[PDB]
């Protein structure tokens, strides 16, 4: 998921609906980081 | 008359096993306590405070059901006033809540993962019972295997 | 009419079950007919709690 | 008192009417105070202090914005309130202008990234 | 992981150098008005790191919490540094940087985080003209 | 005793400070309602929850007037 976001956010001709598609790949990365935060807090056990 | 129905109330809280003459004497303690009060805000707000006491302890739809059931009870009025006084005077999952792989037009909220932690308590409660069983079988036998002889037998004690 | 006053008493039973009283079906029927006479329920709260305690002294 | 009777006292403060009259609104209040009752997000009084400053800048009043600083100091000098964050958040929310938006302005941490 | 977090500080320094240099009267009243509105967001950047200081003093913060916390403001400063570079490279002042902002306002629409940001900046800079 | 009135003094001061705060932002509430609100905030409560309630209950008294 992240290689495509790394390409499209550095592609300067991707439209404004492809750059809205890539913003639907931003929301689910920020939510991923929220999940990972919940995980890390519960490590301070396997 | 009504004096017989107080003795019927005296018969209900007595389980079946003198023992019909203990009843007529407990009937007196029932009468001595009936006249202690006689010597010395509507109904529905009292429902709201207990619905509140539920909702602070989580479990929201259960308050939502108690209010719906007293709503058709408000559609006999003197007995709910007794029911609000007795609270704790007695003895001291479905896959359509926290699942989005099913439903028909199921909504979206993303992950919560703060009821997934109370889904580990959903297993800890099962483990706390099946450890209480292994606590209640080794004790009931150590209380009999340890004594002098003749404590588990009434016939040795004669 | 006896079907309607039955279903309302059945609804009366469950909300006293989840509030965890000691009253069962027959004690609730007794208490409802005693309240219908005009007996103060604030005293019935005392006589049931004393009777359940004095019952345990017999067992 | 307990909170459950205290919400009724609030229902009797703002409405003049008796509490046996208005019980639908008390029922609507008990749902929203219940099940979202206690703090569950991180409290910070300094951001609320700067937002009381931003409200008083929104009136373009700089004198009471400097008076608020010594009042905010005095709240900590005495220290007899359990939640300093709550009452300032509350009073900030209930402001009235005699005579914007908050999707560019960043709030507190929710403790949904942190374990409860 | 630290290397991933490093670009936002460059995208801070570029902004504050702009706010210093192009508030001068040689750069025109609309650049003055624009720099006066980007000044607010620098304050809003100070807002976050204060609360994070308070949390780190309380014996609790990790890099993974931090990385998540700085994400909504990570996009903003990116937009700011890109816009300031674009105004610098053409030496846009006066009505040229109301042409640029009129274009940029249609340019960012998606995610609606930056749409509010650019809309506020173009409404703020357009008063003297 | 005496210290049990000295702490009553130490909160009697704070109830004036929150009153000055409340009046310079100008709530449509007075001291007595405010006492209910401070009693609520001692046990711990969300202002995002409570303030919404106040915004609803004010829209119930000018609907019966």
């Amino acid at each position: 998921i992240r290689r495509y976001t790394d390409q499209r956010s550095l592609d300067r001709s991707f439209g404004l609906v492809g750059q809205s598609f890539c913003a639907a790949l931003h929301q689910e990365l920020r939510e991923y980081y929220r999940l990972l935060s919940v995980l890390h807090s519960q490590l301070q056990l396997t | 008359s009504i004096t017989q129905l107080f003795d019927d109330l005296c018969e209900a809280l007595l389980p079946a096993a003198n023992r019909k003459r203990a009843k007529r004497s407990l009937k007196k303690v029932a009468y001595n306590a009936l006249f202690t009060n006689l010597f010395q805000l509507p109904a529905r707000n009292k429902i709201l405070m207990l619905s509140f006491d539920l909702r602070v302890g989580g479990l929201g739809p259960k308050a939502d059901r108690l209010e719906e059931l007293v709503e058709e009870l408000e559609a006999v009025g003197s007995v709910l006033d007794l029911l609000v006084q007795l609270a704790g005077s007695g003895p001291p999952r479905d896959y359509f809540l926290n699942n989005k792989h099913v439903g028909r037009n199921v909504p979206y909220s993303g992950y919560d993962c703060d009821d997934l932690s109370v889904f580990e308590m959903d297993v800890q409660s099962l483990i706390s019972r099946e450890e209480c069983l292994c606590h209640s079988m080794i004790q009931e036998t150590l209380q009999v295997m340890e004594a002098a002889p003749g404590t588990g037998l009434p016939t040795v004690g004669l | 009419n006896l079907n309607a006053v039955r279903e309302t008493m059945d609804v009366l039973l469950e909300i006293s079950r989840i509030l965890n009283t000691g009253l069962d079906m027959e004690t609730l029927s007794i208490c409802v007919r005693l309240c219908e006479q005009g007996i103060n329920p604030e005293a019935l709260s005392s006589v049931i709690k004393e009777l359940r305690k004095a019952t345990e002294a017999l067992k | 008192k307990s909170p459950n009777v205290l919400l009724q006292n609030l229902c009797c403060r703002i409405l003049g009417r008796s509490e046996a009259d208005v019980a639908q609104q008390f029922q609507y209040a008990v749902r929203v105070i219940g099940s979202n009752f206690a703090p569950t997000v991180e409290r910070d009084e300094f951001l609320v202090a700067e937002k009381i400053k931003k409200e008083l800048i929104r009136q373009r009043r700089e004198a009471d914005a400097a008076l608020f600083s010594e009042l905010h100091r005095k709240l900590h000098s005495q220290g007899v309130l359990k939640n300093k964050w709550s009452i300032l958040y509350l009073l900030l929310s209930l402001s009235e202008d005699p005579r914007s938006y908050a999707t560019l302005f960043a709030q507190a941490l929710p403790r949904d990234a942190h374990s409860t | 992981l630290v290397h991933r977090i490093l670009p936002v500080a460059a995208s801070y320094s570029a902004v504050t150098r702009f706010i210093e240099e192009k508030s001068s009267f040689e750069y025109g009243q609309v650049n003055h008005a624009l720099a006066a509105a980007m000044r607010t967001l620098v304050k809003e950047h100070l807002i976050l790191v204060s609360q994070l200081e308070q949390l780190h003093r309380q014996g609790l913060l990790s890099l993974q919490k931090l990385w998540f916390y700085i994400q909504p403001a990570m996009r903003t400063m990116d937009i700011l540094a890109s816009l300031a570079t674009s105004v610098d490279k053409g030496e846009c002042l006066g009505g040229s940087t109301l042409s640029l902002l009129h274009d940029r306002s249609f340019s960012y629409t998606g995610d609606s985080q930056a749409q509010e940001l650019c809309l506020y900046l173009t409404k703020a800079a357009s008063a003297p003209y």
